[PDB]
C-alpha cells in the first residue's frame, strides 16, 4: 500500500492554484489510514484524481472539474459524480449498484454491470444506451439526445426521459410506477401503457401523439371504470 | 434525515431539500437552480414545470398565476438576482 501515499504526494504537487489538492490529499490519507468505506472529494475544484483507495464502497466526487476518472476500485457500490465535465466513464466495477453522473458531457456509457439498480445520467450528451441490466430499478436520462431506448428490465419502477428525441417507446413492464416522457417525438404509445397499476403515473405531454392515439386515450382514461394509470397528455 | 434528489440522486436532509407544491418530488437545491435558471434564460415559462415529474399541467390558465405565486418564494431564495428579476420580467410578459 506503499505506492498510494506518494502517488498522492506527487499528485498534490502537479496541479493548478485553483485546485484544493491539499484538502483532497488529507481526505484521501485519512480515508486510507482508517480503511474507511466512503471517500468524499466533493467541491474541491479538482481537475484530475489520482489512483483511488482500493477498499471504498462509496465515491462522492460531485462538483469538480474532472473530464475523466481513474480506474474505479473493484468494490464500489455507489458513485456520486454529478456536476463535472466527464466526457466518458471507465469500466464499471461489477459491484456497482448506483451511478450518478448527472450534469456532465458523456457521449456514450460503458457496459452496465449486472447489479446496477440506479442509473442517473441527466444532462449529458448520450445518443444511445447500452442494454439495460436486469436489476435496474431507476433510469434517469432526461435532457440528452437519445434517438431510441433499449428494452426495459422487469423491475424498473422509475423512468425519466424528458427532452430527448425518442420516436418509439418499448413495451412497459408492470414494475413501472412513474414514467416521465415529455418533449420527445412519440407519435403512439405501446398498449402495455394501459396495463400499469392504478397508482402509476405517466406523462407524455409535449409529444406529437397522433389523433387516433389521443382519441383512444381520452376514450379510455375517462371511461367509467378506468383502472389504469393517470396519463397526462396535452392537446 | 436524508432524502434523495429526484433528478440527480443526491441525498440531503429534507430540511435542506426543495419541494414543489402541486407535485411530490424532492429536488436538490442545485438541480432546482440550474433547471429553472436554464428554463428562464433559454426556454419559455411554460417549460418551467417540475424537472422530476413534468407537472402541473400548464397551458391551462386557471393554474398559471397560482403556480408562479407559490413557486416565487423559493425562486427568490434560490436564484441568483439577475435570474430572479428576469423571472419577474418574463412573467408580466
Ligand atoms: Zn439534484
Ligand atoms: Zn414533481
Amino acid at each position: 500500500n506503499e505506492f498510494y501515499l506518494k502517488t498522492w504526494s506527487e499528485w498534490e504537487k502537479n496541479g493548478t492554484p485553483g485546485e484544493q489538492r491539499n484538502i483532497a490529499f488529507n481526505r484521501l490519507k485519512i480515508c486510507l489510514q482508517n480503511q474507511e468505506a466512503e471517500l468524499n472529494l466533493s467541491e474541491l475544484d479538482l481537475k484530475t484524481l489520482p489512483d483511488l483507495p482500493p477498499q471504498i464502497t462509496t465515491l462522492e466526487i460531485r462538483k469538480n472539474l474532472l473530464t475523466h476518472l481513474p480506474d474505479l476500485p473493484p468494490m464500489l457500490k455507489v458513485i456520486h459524480a454529478q456536476f463535472n465535465q466527464l466526457e466518458s466513464l471507465p469500466a464499471l466495477p461489477e459491484t456497482l449498484e448506483e451511478l450518478n453522473a448527472g450534469d456532465n458531457k458523456i457521449k456514450e456509457l460503458p457496459f452496465l454491470p449486472e447489479n446496477l439498480t440506479h442509473l442517473r445520467v441527466h444532462n449529458n450528451r448520450l445518443h444511445i444506451l447500452p442494454l439495460l441490466p436486469p436489476e435496474l430499478k431507476l433510469l434517469v436520462v432526461s435532457g440528452n439526445r437519445l434517438d431510441s431506448i433499449p428494452p426495459f428490465p422487469d423491475k424498473l419502477e422509475g423512468l425519466a426521459l424528458a427532452n430527448n428525441f425518442i420516436e418509439q417507446l418499448p413495451e412497459l413492464p408492470f414494475s413501472m410506477n412513474r414514467a416521465v416522457l415529455m418533449n420527445n417525438n412519440l407519435t403512439t404509445l405501446p398498449e402495455s401503457v394501459l396495463r400499469l397499476a392504478q397508482n402509476a403515473f405517466v406523462n407524455v405531454a409535449g409529444n406529437p401523439l397522433s389523433g387516433h392515439t389521443m382519441r383512444t386515450l381520452q376514450q379510455i382514461t375517462t371511461g367509467p371504470d378506468y383502472s389504469g394509470p393517470r396519463i397526462f397528455f396535452s392537446m | 434525515e436524508f432524502q434523495e434528489c429526484a433528478v440527480c440522486g443526491w441525498a440531503l436532509p429534507h430540511n435542506r431539500m426543495q419541494a414543489l407544491t402541486s407535485c411530490e418530488c424532492t429536488i436538490c437545491p442545485d438541480c432546482f437552480r440550474q433547471h429553472f435558471t436554464i428554463a428562464l434564460k433559454e426556454k419559455h415559462i411554460t417549460d418551467m414545470v417540475c424537472p422530476a415529474c413534468g407537472r402541473p399541467d400548464l397551458t391551462d390558465d386557471t393554474q398559471l398565476l397560482s403556480y408562479f405565486s407559490t413557486l416565487d418564494i423559493q425562486l427568490r431564495e434560490s436564484l441568483e438576482p439577475d435570474a430572479y428579476a428576469l423571472f419577474h420580467k418574463k412573467l408580466t410578459e
